[PDB]
């Protein structure tokens, strides 16, 4: 009827090639201003690991893999309970507790997702029902996504170790001395781009389409930074500050605020270089 | 450099002439002229 | 009485911005005042500066201090100790020059008092000889006599009052801290946010969940002062947080109080959202005004009655000018933080009041674009294939069966020109639109133009004063032209097409057809404003427009809705900004020019004089225009295209002046130390960056991005910054 | 590991290594990796571009400044010195 | 190669001749 | 054209713009002996790609 607000329509398939179950649900929302709005997702998740030697592989490297947490965790408590109480003035121990807080909920969230899978010996009883599959996929998503943010902060992590030649050192030196400067004008650059963000999304935001919402409005001037604008909607979209808004913003964001980028980042380097060679040079 | 001062004020004046001569030499009473010599002469209908 | 209500889910955006404000404002006054006391502890005229050698003191020949309170209209001066090079040797005349900041008026204002360090004077001293100096404030004379021994002698040629006056008041005592009190600022900053988080919090669980009293107050009496619930409930809930605050004030007279007002500022801010996220829009504008009556009343009324209770009860050289000044600047930053404060959130009220209905907006009109199908009608060259395209998609849209809440029957009014359009010559398909002629203001009858004894049914319809102007791409139109009804169902509406095209309505001499309607959608409570333009250059040529607008129509009668007590406010605020220009031109003079200045203060007053004034056209022609559609109904067709251009501007220009504030915030943050070399370095090459870009731009003109790849700002800044890193770092 | 099932632009490592050289040209397409993963979609594309051109870029243009100013330096001092 | 590289290498050329000219003009002053 | 071009040469009587001019003089041919370089990796790359 005109009462309708939303439909679901969900079923899975299982593939008995490769061993890998595939939930599918469509979603059509009707709005209550009219018109119709579809999404979907496609979720290729896995119930029957144990079936060859190559899972057995995995199993026992994630249980590794949870030895090596319990030991990191074993070393960080040891050192924090006795040494340097305070601890936190590094940025390298920040990190630490990050990765192991973000790997601590990986392993629960894996845990409580496997021992709960009692739906598929439900469906496996009578096959002429629904099999209600969707908090699995959605578990999985989560731990996709976990898992994802992990692996990228421990190549961050890596970067402790390469500081083994002197032309590596300066470099380093360089970033350290110039990250509080770098925050501090980065802070302004923000404020001027959320500035600019909702004067964006208080014109454009009701006919545009690309400024639709705050978040949209961010993506697009991150886009435009790029150079992946089209300069179309813009302008038949108000023929009076639309361009105004346009050459302004890139006016004033790249000419302004990426040479002063440039210049804090040279000065500094700069900087480190000749104190090094005067150093070496007086020694 | 007073001297000098004095040159380029003569210069600065001699180029201003120019370029007002140049632009008198493109005086008006010409482009209608050439609309109607360009929309009317040359290119009308043979009839109605 | 409790209930645990509003299940809803929802957000209100005025009590979330008000406490995010609210809070914002403290967490920058914090700095300020912790920066002020850091140099509070380093410090701890009225007279002339000559010596004040004793001329009738002696027999008692020792040491001993001395203090003279210069008591006066709004300046505290206290007691200066007495020191010296020889430790105030004995047998000797102390002399020596004491003088407070206190620069009252030259009259008999003078308290001193001797204290008695061992042995006591029987007699007194005359006066700290003075004269005039500067001021010559404090009378010096002697006294041949005083008060009792070891104690204070009566100052002469309501003390327990002026004591505790102004910096007893907590409100106003920020700048006026005793030099050796020991409520620094800290515990009189975090006790003002707790106050006024307390009242915002008691406030809201009034009108959110305690509101259902035997169902005591309705929830309708309106929002203005009148004796009635906006008001009466500020002061019965001024006095609720008196006990708790004063309870943590006496604590902070250990340090656990500067955490319990913190939990206590949290969890008030935490309630007040939750309660008022369920609050209807005639609520929270009278949740606004209890607040500040609150505050009001509490401050103005019952801090004096709080000082005076307190008051009865207890009664039954370069160094020095440069740390003297920076106090002066610090409570000039403090004054204009609360003013920039209060302009800020009237600007976020005024802007971000109904973001819900800017999403609504949009897709209520990417809803209306979808139905009508305006890929098609967009994709139209012959003037005829209007006709099928009405008849399939407008006309079962407009009528319909049980959908597309209406709201006043369509309209065809045109234009005619009353010239025959020539037709494109063959070419290079010119864009222009030539072929241009005067418009016609006569009227016709059936068919076409044969006056036979009066006025056909073909009249001109003559534009009213307030019809919005279309703007097309050919010219500029009005609100006149020959109007046409689609009837009122879908019976007689194809007979009124097959006659509109039966007697050639649309002849080549027409230019436009200017098809419009409104939309009403009850679910979200919007109008839309839609209207259809085919543009007739040359005979069958066509261009064709869309333009739907949707809006909200309130009116300047619905009471004191928040746009309206935003524009007062914004008026306000200009006329203070305008009147303070003023002022300062005429102080200074002439001469005036070659800087921000003036120029920057005339542009931010035209701005806000001109967002409130266009929220106030907006809302009157709103009114006038239901009014007038109201009085009557059936085939009229009144049009609200003009009230939703004026709601686009308005919009527009609360958003620019919110982005002016965002601005001025950004670079008014370049007050830290470490990151004063940023603002300073913009603020001086900037200029020659203008310069250089627009001595570039008329490079590339006089010929017939610029420096996305060449980047020829960097080395100027970068020299700029160099140059300014070793001129405040080094020295 | 985010967008390796349903984008068809990061489905393979040397892809997803290929594509990010095309985003630093400002080739992306960005309608497919928001509806991939409204989360943690944007903020890839965000923080990638922010960090990416602002402090990379500006750092090897600097190493290269520096390295060009003190060679001339060097050059010119070693000149008209003997 | 092409982007980094060059593209700034033609930018330090540039910013030396920038500097070495403000320099030149700047230390005329004050003899 | 020229005579605008030589006006706009002597409207650099301000230091910035005249700062501007001598910075691109003194510098033309490192400028152009940099685009040899330049040229010969982008024609060995264009042969490559051929």
């Amino acid at each position: 009827d005109r009462g309708t607000r939303a439909t679901f329509i969900d079923f899975s398939v299982y593939n008995a090639n490769i061993n890998l179950f595939c939930v599918v649900r469509l979603l059509v929302e009707f709005p209550a201003t009219g018109g119709v709005i579809p999404s979907w997702q496609f979720q290729p998740l896995k119930l029957i690991r144990y079936v060859t030697t190559f899972d057995f592989f995995l199993a026992a490297c994630e249980i590794i893999f949870c030895f090596f947490i319990f030991y990191y965790v074993v070393e960080e408590i040891l050192e924090i309970r006795i040494h340097k109480l305070h601890y936190f003035r590094s940025f390298w121990n920040c990190l630490d507790v990050v990765i192991v807080v973000l790997s601590v909920v990986a392993i629960g969230i894996n845990i409580y997702r496997t021992s709960n899978v009692e739906v598929l010996l439900q469906f496996l009883e009578d096959q002429n029902t629904f099999p209600n599959f969707e908090h699995l996929a959605y578990w999985q998503i989560q731990f996709n996504n976990i898992a994802a943010v992990t692996v990228f902060f421990v190549w961050i992590k890596l970067f402790k170790f390469i500081n083994f030649n002197r032309t590596m050192s300066q470099l380093s030196t360089t970033m350290s001395r110039c990250a509080k400067d770098l925050f501090g004008f980065a802070i302004m650059f923000f404020i001027i781009f959320l500035a600019y963000a909702q004067l964006a999304y208080l014109v454009f935001g009701t006919q545009v389409d690309d400024f639709s919402t705050f978040q949209e409005c961010i993506f697009t001037q991150f886009r435009i930074i790029l150079g992946d604008i089209n300069f179309a909607e813009i302008e038949e979209a108000n023929r009076v500050l639309g361009p105004i808004y346009f050459t302004t913003f890139v006016f004033f964001m790249f000419f302004i605020l990426l040479n002063m980028f440039l210049a804090i980042i040279n000065d500094t380097y700069s900087e480190v270089k000749s104190d090094l060679a005067q150093q070496k040079a007086e020694m | 450099l007073k001297s000098v001062l004095r040159e380029l004020v003569t210069y600065l004046l001699f180029l201003i002439v120019l370029c007002i001569l140049t632009y008198g030499m493109m005086s008006s009473n010409v482009y209608y002229y050439t609309r109607m010599m360009s929309q009317l002469f040359l290119d009308t209908p043979v009839s109605k | 009485r409790f209930v645990f209500p509003e299940p809803t889910a929802d957000v209100n955006y005025i009590v979330m911005l008000t406490c995010a404000v609210c809070l914002v404002t403290y967490m920058v006054m914090a700095a300020i005042l912790h920066k002020l006391d850091q140099l509070d502890a380093s410090r701890g005229r009225f007279k002339y500066e000559i010596l004040v050698k004793t001329g009738w003191g002696r027999g008692s020949g020792t040491t001993a201090h001395v203090g003279i309170m210069l008591y006066g209209v709004d300046s505290r001066s206290g007691h200066r100790h007495l020191d010296g090079d020889r430790a105030f040797h004995r047998n000797s005349l102390d002399i020596f020059r004491i003088a407070t900041p206190h620069s009252l008026g030259s009259v008999w204002k003078i308290r001193v008092w001797h204290d008695n360090k061992g042995l006591s004077p029987a007699w007194f001293l005359q006066h700290v000889i003075v004269r005039d100096l500067q001021t010559a404030r404090s009378a010096f004379f002697l006294v041949n006599d005083w008060l009792s021994v070891e104690t204070e002698a009566n100052g002469g040629l309501v003390a327990e009052l002026q004591r505790g006056f102004f910096d007893k008041h907590i409100w106003l005592s920020i700048w006026d801290r005793p030099p050796r009190s020991r409520f620094t600022r800290i515990q009189r900053a975090t006790c003002c946010v707790l106050l006024i988080c307390l009242f915002l919090g008691a406030n809201a669980v009034w009108y959110g969940a305690v509101g259902d009293s035997a169902y005591s107050t309705g929830h309708v009496s309106r929002l203005s002062p009148l004796s009635v619930d906006t008001v009466a409930v500020g002061l019965v809930s001024s006095v609720v947080v008196y006990p708790v605050y004063l309870a943590i004030l006496f604590l902070f007279r250990a340090s656990l109080a500067h955490g319990l007002s913190l939990l206590l500022v949290a969890v008030a801010v935490a309630v007040s959202g939750w309660v008022g996220a369920s609050f209807p829009p005639g609520v929270s504008v009278a949740w606004l005004l209890s607040s500040s009556a609150s505050f009001l009343a509490s401050f103005l009324g019952w801090e004096p009655l709080k000082v005076l209770l307190e008051a009865l009860y207890f009664s039954l050289l370069f160094l020095a000018k440069e740390e003297a000044r920076k106090v002066k600047r610090l409570h000039g930053m403090l004054r204009s933080l609360l003013v920039y404060m209060l302009f800020l959130l009237v600007t976020l009220l005024a802007s971000y009041g109904d973001a819900s209905c800017h999403g609504h907006a949009y897709r209520l009109q990417s809803a209306i674009k979808q139905e009508l199908h305006s890929r098609a009608f967009l994709a139209i060259t012959r003037s005829e294939e209007l006709w099928p395209w009405m008849a399939h998609v407008l006309l079962p849209y407009v009528h319909g069966n049980q959908s597309s809440p209406e709201l006043g029957p369509p309209r065809l009014r045109q234009v005619r020109l009353q010239e025959a359009l020539y037709p494109d010559p063959p070419g290079p398909r010119v864009h222009t639109c030539s072929a241009a002629g005067g418009f016609s203001t006569s009227d016709y009858d059936v068919g076409w133009e044969s006056p036979h004894n009066g006025s056909g049914t073909w009249a001109y319809s003559a534009p009213d004063l307030l019809g919005a102007w279309s703007w097309g791409s050919c010219a500029v139109y009005d609100s006149g032209g020959y109007v046409q009804e689609l009837g009122l169902s879908l019976e007689e509406s194809r007979d009124r097409l097959r006659f509109l095209q039966l007697h050639n309505w649309l002849d080549n001499r027409s230019r436009a057809v200017f098809l419009e309607l409104t939309r009403y959608s009850p679910a979200v409570g919007l109008h839309a404003a839609v209207t259809l333009r085919l543009e007739f250059p040359a005979a069958g040529r066509a261009l064709a427009a869309l333009s739907v607008r949707p809006f909200a129509l309130r009116r300047l009668s619905a009471g004191l809705s928040l746009p309206l007590l935003t524009s007062v406010c914004l008026l306000l605020f200009a006329v203070h900004f305008a009147v303070a220009e003023a002022r300062t031109w005429h102080r200074e003079g002439r001469w005036r020019v070659l800087r921000l200045g003036a120029w920057a203060r005339w542009l931010l007053v035209a701005l806000t004089a001109a967002t409130a004034l266009v929220r106030l056209a907006q809302l009157g022609a709103a009114d006038r225009q239901w009014t007038r559609f109201v009085r009557g109904r059936p085939r009229r067709f009144t049009s609200f295209d003009q009230v939703a251009q004026l709601s686009s501007a308005a919009r527009g220009l609360a958003a620019s002046l919110l982005f002016l504030l965002l601005v001025k915030a950004a670079q008014q943050l370049r007050f830290v130390r470490q990151w004063s070399v940023f603002g300073k370095t913009l603020c001086r090459a900037l200029p020659e960056l203008l310069g250089v870009t627009l001595g570039l731009v008329v490079l590339g003109v006089a010929y017939a991005r610029l420096w996305g790849a060449l980047r020829l700002g960097a080395v100027i800044l970068r020299w700029r910054y160099h140059a300014l890193r070793g001129e405040l770092y080094r020295p």
